[PDB]
Formats: structure tokens, sequence, C-alpha cells
């Protein structure tokens, strides 16, 4: 008997539709509130979130839907453009989605009448992950079950294609490096590509398979974190191709891994969606056990707030937020 | 393009009787992008456009906008008057839209840019006291121009792309030379060979061009005496003068980049021509082994200065700058009081920003050291612009030990431009490697990439005793015999604590204990710091392990 005291979510917001993915804007939108996107069965909702921890005028959470986009298909992944700004004389909302129809959609909006989307075709399998290039915002990387990593301009033209040895499961741009791309493969291989040389720089191998998610630490560009099988795995580059840490994350497989955007030692993992509840575990590298354990009904997405030690997971028709101490 | 050309081009595309709004540059950029995007959306009649047809429609609409800007620029560029200043010799071209300044060319740019008909009329006595050396330089520059006239736009782009992607410019000059020889329809290689046979010593002429293009400074920039500051601090202090000087650098670096490219291609041609054509078989091969890497380094240095002279500074809010200056003042990287500079909300290049912030404060000294000990000499535009531009080129020089350009970018929160500057510099410049890694580590810390910041801080620690910039970070603790690396790590540890990253503080403090081998007091302080951060994070076992390792019983 240790009653796993599953912590309640710090905040909970009701949604009009099922949440299948959720992503905070990791960029500065120039607004006081953090931009959040969530994808449902046929819609993408863009919202502003303000928290009492960043703004003493808010009691708890202020959640405001800014815009709802008709998407027509189930959204699987969302990526923010670094050009997204709301405080400008001309606000620009730009994000990309991957969906159940194997297409990418780039949405562009002024929050007024100008609402345009571009459809990008070329993936022959499901797209598992997609990301904008952070610093230029001009390019989108995507990975999928067609065993390709593809690079697109905003015009939907394929600039580059890398053939993978298995399904691509996650993709991340180097936080400081416009031409460095991490691609994580389902067989446990994580590869780094240079887009100027079109070459693989280096690879990492997971001690478990399948690898389901990987993330590049923004606060420490030497750290890579992933989930594979039941474990979370951390590497510190360039010191070794072997993992520095490998520890149990979840009993019934780990699904998502994300680094905190404010702390290089904090990350969250999600369990595979069981029939009733997904477990969420917040970890700190100085501790052998999770510092927080939460639960969501059918956990979908995992994202971190830009400034606060606050993570979000979608579940059923709700967003669940967990704040951790720093 | 003038802002007035761009604003007129937008008004016509809009088909709209809108009043000329004095739009900000960011508003103008947003308005251009939205206007071209609306024309692209109007040109897309069908929902099922292929990615390639969409790309082609995008290119065509940008080309239409660009052509519209060119026609308005041509109209605004029409010369109306010449203003010649009698006392200062300043020459000003009054165009319909704008004002240009005429600055005298340096010797190398003059000989390269003069029409071929007039090159034979240049007084050889202006080039060198040695008539034979003057003739060799003129013949060499004719060879460079013959090469320049046959370089296609694709070959010119291939060299510029190679510099951007950090490819060896020597190998790329060899490829362009292969393509030039493969396409030699007009026997130009024979004409270049015939003209090279007229050169008595091509090595001496190449060495002379490289020397006049070299701004590497020996570190004797004497520190300023305080008493003459008050009347000369305002010389060339206007935004108009700042931009004219920075445009002089942009043009000089652009022309000298072309000269270095064409010179590298000519040096590879001289290597291929081999023992068959030039009286000097053994001296040519050995001297070209020293001169080719030098021409490549000058090409990369002028590419960097050209890139920086064209690179726009980011608009930074005053509150973020004041907070960054408070954080840098904790580092003692800032002696300069914030004179309440209203950032005049104009677009500036990173070189214009550097000129106004740093280089300007040193010009009164350059004026005094050069024999102007009489406050009675009349101001001469031609001499002064040349001196200012040469001095600013020395300060912008990538091998400059003072490292002031990168320091100015860090101080003004120009992190993206500083990352790109350091990316372009590190592969080939070995002078300020530690200082580059330290600046890059600070950029990664602001980006939230704390692990990459720690790796870069650890690399910077190796060069701390060699580089004057890193030595400045150490010189203020007048305390007993600590290793300069341990003082540096203590400084980086204070900075990681102020940002609130306890995991990285522990990793760095563990490394710093390895360097503290002989000082039990510093080891006690570092282990107490590791204990505190593990305790704060709740790592009870690691906090207890750290406690057992503390050598001081009182702190334990």
């Amino acid at each position: 008997m240790k009653q796993d005291s599953a912590s309640n979510a710090t905040y909970t917001v009701d949604c009009e539709d099922y949440v299948h993915v959720v992503e905070f804007n990791p960029f500065d939108s120039g607004e006081a509130g953090s931009l959040l996107a969530y994808g449902g069965i046929s819609y993408v909702v863009i919202a502003s979130c303000r928290f009492q921890e960043e703004d003493s005028t808010v009691e708890g959470i202020e959640f405001k839907t800014l815009k709802t986009f008709h998407h027509g298909e189930r959204v699987v992944a969302i990526a923010w453009s670094p050009e997204t700004r709301c405080d400008a004389l001309l606000p620009l909302l730009r994000f990309a989605t991957a969906a159940g129809d194997k297409k990418i959609r780039i949405f562009t909006s002024d929050f007024q009448d100008k609402n345009e989307y571009k459809v990008i075709e070329g993936h022959s399998g499901y797209i598992n992950d997609l990301v904008f290039c952070s610093p230029e915002g001009t390019d989108i990387a995507s990975v999928g079950d067609d065993h390709t990593c593809r690079i697109w301009d905003l015009d939907g033209k394929q600039i580059a294609m890398f053939i993978l040895r298995s399904p691509g499961m996650s993709v991340a741009w180097h936080p400081e490096g416009a031409f460095k791309l991490m691609v994580a493969e389902k067989t446990g291989t994580i590869r780094f590509y240079d887009l100027t040389t079109h070459q693989a720089i280096l690879s990492l191998e997971s001690v478990q398979v399948p690898l389901m998610s990987a993330d590049w630490c923004v606060r420490n560009t030497l750290r890579i974190g992933a989930v594979a099988g039941n474990d979370w795995i951390i590497w510190e580059m360039p010191r070794s191709s072997y993992p520095q840490d490998n520890k149990p994350a979840h009993a019934d497989r780990a699904r998502m891994f994300r680094w905190s955007k404010c702390n290089e030692n904090v990350f969250a993992t999600t369990g595979y969606p069981g029939k009733m509840k997904s477990q969420i575990a917040i970890h700190h590298l100085a501790h052998p056990q999770p510092i927080l354990i939460g639960t969501a009904p059918v956990g979908s997405g995992l994202s971190w707030h830009r400034r606060l030690p606050l993570c979000v997971v979608g579940g059923y028709r709700k967003l669940f937020f967990w704040l951790t101490e720093m | 393009f003038t802002i007035a050309a761009v604003q007129k081009a937008i008004q016509i595309l809009r088909k709209g009787s809108g009043r000329v709004l004095d739009l900000s540059w960011e508003e103008l950029r947003k308005d251009v992008t939205l206007t071209v995007e609306n024309e692209i959306q109007n040109a897309v009649i069908d929902y099922d456009v292929s990615q390639e047809e969409f790309r082609q429609i995008n290119i065509e609409n940008w080309c239409k906008f660009y052509t519209c800007c060119l026609q308005y620029q041509e109209t605004l560029s029409r010369p109306l008057a010449l203003l010649v200043h009698p006392d200062t010799n300043m020459v000003c071209l009054l165009r319909k839209g704008f004002l240009s300044f005429l600055a005298p060319c340096s010797l190398v740019e003059h000989l390269y840019l003069v029409p071929a008909e007039h090159l034979l009329t240049v007084d050889e006595s202006v080039i060198s006291d040695d008539i034979d050396a003057a003739s060799d330089i003129v013949n060499l520059i004719q060879c460079l121009r013959m090469i320049a006239d046959y370089i296609s736009e694709d070959m010119a782009y291939l060299m510029e792309s190679a510099c951007c992607h950090l490819q060896s410019p020597e190998r790329v000059a060899e490829q362009i030379l292969e393509d030039l020889i493969a396409n030699d329809i007009d026997n130009i290689m024979e004409n270049i060979q015939n003209k090279l046979q007229d050169t008595r010593n091509p090595i001496r002429a190449i060495g002379f061009l490289l020397q006049n293009m070299d701004y590497e400074t020996n570190a004797d920039m004497e520190q300023p005496q305080p008493n003459t500051r008050l009347n000369l601090s305002t010389l060339y202090g206007s935004i108009t003068a700042s931009s004219v000087v920075c445009q002089a650098i942009c043009k000089i670096s652009a022309t000298r980049f072309l000269i270095c490219r064409d010179l590298l291609i000519l040096q590879h041609l001289l290597l291929r021509l081999g023992d068959m054509a030039l009286i000097g078989a053994g001296q040519l091969l050995h001297s070209q082994q020293e001169l080719i890497p030098r021409a490549a380094q000058l090409l990369l240095s002028y590419y960097m200065i050209r890139w920086g002279s064209q690179c726009l500074a980011c608009a930074v809010p005053v509150d973020i700058l004041e907070s960054n200056l408070q954080h840098l003042s904790v580092l003692e990287l800032s002696d300069s009081q914030v004179e309440k500079r209203r950032y005049t909300s104009g677009i500036q290049t990173i070189v214009e920003l550097f000129f106004e912030d740093v280089a300007r404060k040193h010009f009164p000294h350059v004026f005094i050291q050069s024999g102007a000990s009489q406050l009675q000499e009349p101001l001469n535009w031609s001499d002064l612009i040349k001196r200012i531009t040469n001095y600013l080129l020395q300060l912008l020089w990538p091998s400059n030990p003072n490292f002031q350009f990168a320091e100015c970018l860090m101080r003004n929160c120009q992190y993206t431009q500083l990352q790109e500057y350091v990316r372009l510099l590190l592969p080939w410049c070995q002078v300020n490697v530690g200082s580059c890694h330290f600046m890059l580590a600070q950029c990664y810390l602001v980006a939230g990439e704390g692990h990459k910041a720690l790796d870069c801080f650890s690399q910077a620690a190796s060069e701390v005793e060699r580089e004057d910039f890193l030595e400045k970070l150490i010189r203020v603790e007048e305390g007993e015999s600590v290793s300069p690396r341990l003082q540096y790590y203590n400084r980086v540890l204070r900075l990681l604590e102020d940002v609130g990253l306890p995991e990285l503080v522990i990793q760095l403090a563990t490394i710093a204990i390895g360097e503290a081998s002989d000082d039990w007091r510093s080891q006690a302080a570092l282990r107490t710091r590791i204990f505190k951060h593990h305790l704060d994070m709740g790592h009870n076992n690691q906090a207890y392990d750290a406690l057992t390792q503390i050598p001081d019983p009182s702190r334990q």
C-alpha cells in the first residue's frame, strides 16, 4: 500500500469537441496570455490562456477562445510558426496541422476576415509529427509511416526528403541552428541531419523499442529525451551515443515525451491511452521518482507553457493543466 | 530601393486612392507581404493548385512587384543637381527622391572599377614608387577583370553559397575554374596567359593586393586620455553620417569580395598553367601555398563584413534591453551609463548599430593620433571618410582581439544575428574561439537551451587565459591565488543561478570541483552550493552524498 495519490489537475477547461492534440505556442506572440491550439474531430481551436501565476489580476485560469477553424478531418499534430504575433498592428496567426487524411494544412489568419489555408500533399502514410524551422519560420519538417522525413516551404513545395529505415515518430529542429534536424525512428534510432550538406551528422540508439516520441531540450541543446517501450531515456551529446539515463516511465507503454520550456531538468511523459485513463508523469532529473503523477481520460497531446512550469494534456472534451514547483 | 518607391508600388497594386500613410518599416513589410499574398490568393482561381504551380505563381507575383519597385526607383534616382562643398570638398548628388554622397575610392577599388579605356591613363607613380611593380599590378588587375566579365550569375551565386555554407572557397574557385575552362569559347585563357606573360613578378603584385586588402590589427590600440572628449564626441554622430559610413563599408566589402573571388580563381589558373609559362617554377609553387589560404581568409572576412553590413538589427523593446544591461552589469560587461538613447525608430544594420554604440566613441582619438594636434586644420571630407572607413574596417575585422563587435550585439540583445555571426566565424577564425563560445552560450541561455549553453561555457573555459575579452571577466576579484578557470566557472555559476537552472548549476559545480584540486575553501563553497541545489530540488540522497563530501566541518 502506497496509494498512488494521483494529483488532480491544477486547472481544467471544458472544450466543445474531443481533444486529440494540444500545443502551446512556444514562441513570443507579444500578448500577455499564452496562445494554445487544440485539434478535435473536424476543428482546430485557437485560444488565449492567462494564469494567476503570471498575472495577479486573474483568479485561477482565464481561458478565451480566439478562433475556431473548420478542418474537416481528425487532427493528429499541430505546429506553431515563429511568425505568429497577436500584438502587432497586423496580427499574424500561422500554424500547420497534420491529419488523418495524410495531408499537412498551413493555416494563416489575421484574426479578422483573412482566413486562408494551404494543403500540402506528398506523404503516402500517416504523418506522426510536424514542426516549423525555429528561427526563420519558412520551412516545415514532417515525419510519418511512409518512412520519410520531408521538408516543405510555405508554398507546399517539397525542398528535401530523407528516406528513413522505419516509420518516423518525432521531428525537432535544433533550437539555435536553422539547418540541424533531429528525426526519431520507431526502431529506436534518432538521427541528426544537416540540411546544408544533406548528410546525417550522428545517431543515437534507444535501449528499448518501439521509440514513440523524442524531444530536443530548448534550454540545453546537448540534451535529448525520448520514450521507448516502458521507459524514458535521456542522452547528453556529444559525450556518448549511449543513454545517460534510462528509467521506467509507464507500466503499459510510454507514448509522449516533452521537455519543459523553462527548466532543462524537468520533463513530462504520458502513458499509452488505456480504455479509461492515461497517466501523466512529471519528472525532475535530480529525483528517482516522478515529482507529480496526474491522470486524464484518454490523454491526447502533451505540451508545455513557454514561461511557467505548467504542462497541458487534452482528454475527452477537456484540457487538463498541471503546475509543478521549480 | 527607396521607401518611397516601395510605398508607390503598393498603392498601384492596391488599385486604391488611399492616402500615403507614413507607415513604419514593420508596417510596410507587413503591408507588402499582405498585398502580394492577396494578389497570390486572387491569382489562385482553383482550390486544387499543385505545389509547383503555386511556387511559380508566387515567383511571378514577387517579380511583378519587384519590376514595379524598379520603375519607381529609376524615376526617383534621376539626378537633379550636384552639390560641391568648397571648403570641405564634400560632393553630394541631389537626386529626385534622395541624396547621395560621393566618397573617394581606395587604390585597389579604383583600379578594379575604372573603365578599360582609362586604366592605361592612370599615372603609374600613384600606384607604386617602382614603375615595374606598378605595371605588374595594372596587368594583374586586367587579368582579374577578364575573369570577372566571364563569371556567370550561377558561378557568382555558387561562390556566395559556398561562403554561406562554410565550404572551402579554394575548392569552389577550382570548380568555377573547371567550368570556365570547359566553356572557353573565346580563347580567353590564352588572352589571360598572354597578359600574365607581360607580368614580371605576379607573386609580388598578388602580395601587394592582399596587403592593401588586409585590416588585421596589431593589438596596440592605446586606451583614451580623458581630457579632449567634449568637442569631438559629436563628429559624424548623425544618423545620415552613420549610414553613409556603413554604406562605404558595404560597398568596399562587396568590391573586395569580388576581387578576392577573381584573385582565387586566377591563383588556381596560375597553379594549373604550371612550369610551362612563367619564369620561376620552384618559387611560384611554394609562394602560392602561402598566398591562396590568405586570399581565402580575406574572401571569408569580406563576406562576413558584407553580410553584417546588410544584416538588419532586430527591434528590441527598451525594457528587455534595460533588463539585459542589468544582467550584463552583474557580469561587469558594461561600464557605459545608459545615456537615455531614444532609439530613433529607424531600421539599422548591425554595422550601423555597432558604429553608433562603440566605434563612434573612439573616432576623436583616431583624429588626434594622426598629427592633427592643431585644432586649426580645415575638415576635409575625402581624407576623413577614408580614415573613418579604414578604422571601422579594422574594428569589424574577424581576427580583431578586442572582440567589440560581438560584445555590442550581445549588449543590444541581437542574439539571432550573433548566433549567425558566430556560426559563420568559428570554422576558420581561431583568434577569439573562447569568447565566441561564451557569447554563444549566453545566446542559448536566452533561447532556453540550457544544456547547449553549458557545453559552450565548458569549451570557453579552455581559452580563458589566452583571450583579452575572457580575461576582463576575471580581473575584478583581488582575492588570493584562485585558478583563472575556477574564477570563470564561479562567474558562470552566478549567471546560471540568476536564470534559475539548478540542474546545470550542479553539473558545472561538479566540473569546477575537478579544477579546484588544491583549494579546500573553494571546494567547500562549491560542495555547499551542490548540496543547496539538490536539497531545493528534493534529491534527498544526492543532497546527503554532497553533504558527506564537504571538507569544512562548520559548513557541513
